[PDB]
């Protein structure tokens, strides 16, 4: 959970991009 | 599960968009 | 400084990534 | 919060407003 | 949205990063 | 790229025109 | 290959400031 | 193979700039 | 100190947004 | 040493303010 | 490019994040 | 920082300036 921490960062970046006008939700 | 499915494998963009809205 | 695009949300995984939050734009 | 905080500016301490 | 110069090469790692890319701005 | 992207706007789906 | 994917995210970054106008190549 | 070179060690502004075009 | 290397990024820009006009200092 | 402190657990943001100027 | 704001930070950590630096924006 | 860097441009030697 610090590796996923970081990882995490990258992820809703990722989803900021891949869902666009729809948006997204995260969530450990 | 986010960070249990795609912070273990490299996901697809497919699977990342089980996440959007 | 403006929050504007994926710096709204790196600033809301600052604050909110331990315990999820939602991103909706509209 | 893409007004609140894009348009016009906001705290982090504003943005805990929209975690879980 | 418009994305522009370190953010056009993150989009090109989402989508391409795992086959690779080239990125030549001219 | 950065007529493409940065100022026309573009697709994740035209991004992956560039990939390799 | 999941914290190289993560490290290939900063170092493309890390190319697009070093490089300029002459642009890289990345390439697993 | 700059996945190989640069996630193994903290590679250099020089070594990265091996792969600019 | 490579994946240390990698999480000083998020450091910094984790610091350059809790910081604000005060700023801060990084060092390993 | 935030590397020391901050890349071994995840830090809180009280504590991340203790390198702040 | 211009640097500013994030980016600005992020190009100081390409250069100095081995050996530290500090960012005192006034 | 932010005059040298953000207002006017700077390299990334010109950067270097910075270190510790
Ligand atoms: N198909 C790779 C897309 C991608 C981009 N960034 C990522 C981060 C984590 C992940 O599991 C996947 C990704
Ligand atoms: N000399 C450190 C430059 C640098 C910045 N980001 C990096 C990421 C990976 C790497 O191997 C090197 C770097
Ligand atoms: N409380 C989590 C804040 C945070 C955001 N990014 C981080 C990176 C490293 C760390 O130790 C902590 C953080
Ligand atoms: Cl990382
Ligand atoms: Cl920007
Ligand atoms: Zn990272
Ligand atoms: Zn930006």
């Amino acid at each position: 959970f610090v590796n996923q921490h970081l990882c995490g960062s990258h992820l809703v970046e990722a989803l900021y991009l891949v869902c666009g006008e729809r948006g997204f939700f995260y969530t450990p | 599960g986010i960070v249990e499915q795609c912070c273990t494998s490299i996901c697809s963009l497919y699977q990342l968009e089980n996440y959007c809205n």
